[PDB]
């Protein structure tokens, strides 16, 4: 298996390093096979654990794993195939607090919050989660969908 | 021997008909191969009005 | 600027002066069409022929 260590252009090799520094302190065998510097992106051959995450939160804050999820790495299948799930499930009844997925735009691909429902332009000003933050955005009653 | 043919449902060879066992390019092979005799003109435009269950003759 | 304002009517389609090409026939290739295929992905519109 490979896992997608994700690190800060300039010391991401520094990263890639301080992984097989780390690795020597922590060490017993095993988990880390081939250490792969191929540049944000730094690729690491790993199966799955709890060892070596916690290395990682001992020794941050740039940037952490990439996949689906940062806990574990690293799936392919992010929110259109949730989007496919959505029309079985199935609203136009939107409100301040409510989870409004989007799936149109560069905001595709993205779940989010509608912060402003206008009912006079038809828009959904739904905040998408962008780079451990959010992300404000109109999108229509169909450019989203009721979560 | 023929030459220009206008199909009646059909603008693109390389198609399947509704109702029809033999494909348009089989069916292009077995136009080649009819025999015609013309005294009176010298290019003719003709139709071959046909409908029902039955197989396809000739003089129709 | 003004142009662009001047340009929306020469090109009077998108919202700007702008337009390109994808792919082509390749030159020396010359064949017929038989039977056309789509694949347009989940969460954007498609075509009248899709």
């Amino acid at each position: 298996r490979w896992y997608v260590v994700q690190a800060f252009s300039g010391f991401e090799g520094r990263v890639a390093t301080s992984l097989r520094e780390h690795i020597k302190l922590h060490n017993m065998e095993d988990l880390f096979g081939e250490v792969m510097v191929p540049t944000g992106y730094v690729l690491v051959q790993m199966v799955m654990n709890d060892a070596s995450w916690h290395l990682v939160r001992s020794v941050p804050r740039v940037m952490g794993f990439i996949g689906g999820t940062s806990d574990r790495p690293a799936p392919i299948s992010d929110k259109e195939v949730d989007a496919i799930m959505n029309r079985l499930q199935q609203k136009t009844l939107f409100e301040p607090g409510e989870m409004v997925r989007v799936n149109d735009g560069p905001f595709a691909d993205f779940n989010g919050v509608v912060e402003e429902v206008d009912y006079e332009k038809s828009r959904l000003k739904v905040s998408v989660s962008i780079f451990g933050r959010a992300t404000p955005v109109e999108l229509d009653f169909s450019q989203v969908e009721k979560a | 021997a023929v030459t220009e043919v206008e199909i009646d449902g059909v603008l693109h060879e390389y198609s399947t008909k509704e109702g029809v066992q033999e494909d348009i390019l089989e069916i292009l092979l077995n136009l080649k191969g009819l025999a015609v005799r013309v005294q009176g003109k010298d290019e003719v435009i003709l139709t071959l009005n046909k409908s029902g269950i039955g197989p396809v003759t000739a003089a129709d | 600027t003004p142009e662009e304002k001047l340009l929306r009517a020469i090109f009077g389609e998108k919202a700007s002066d702008v337009k390109d090409s994808s792919l082509r026939v390749p030159n020396g290739v010359s064949g017929t069409v038989i039977d056309v295929q789509v694949f347009t992905r989940d969460g954007v519109e498609k075509d009248k022929r899709a």
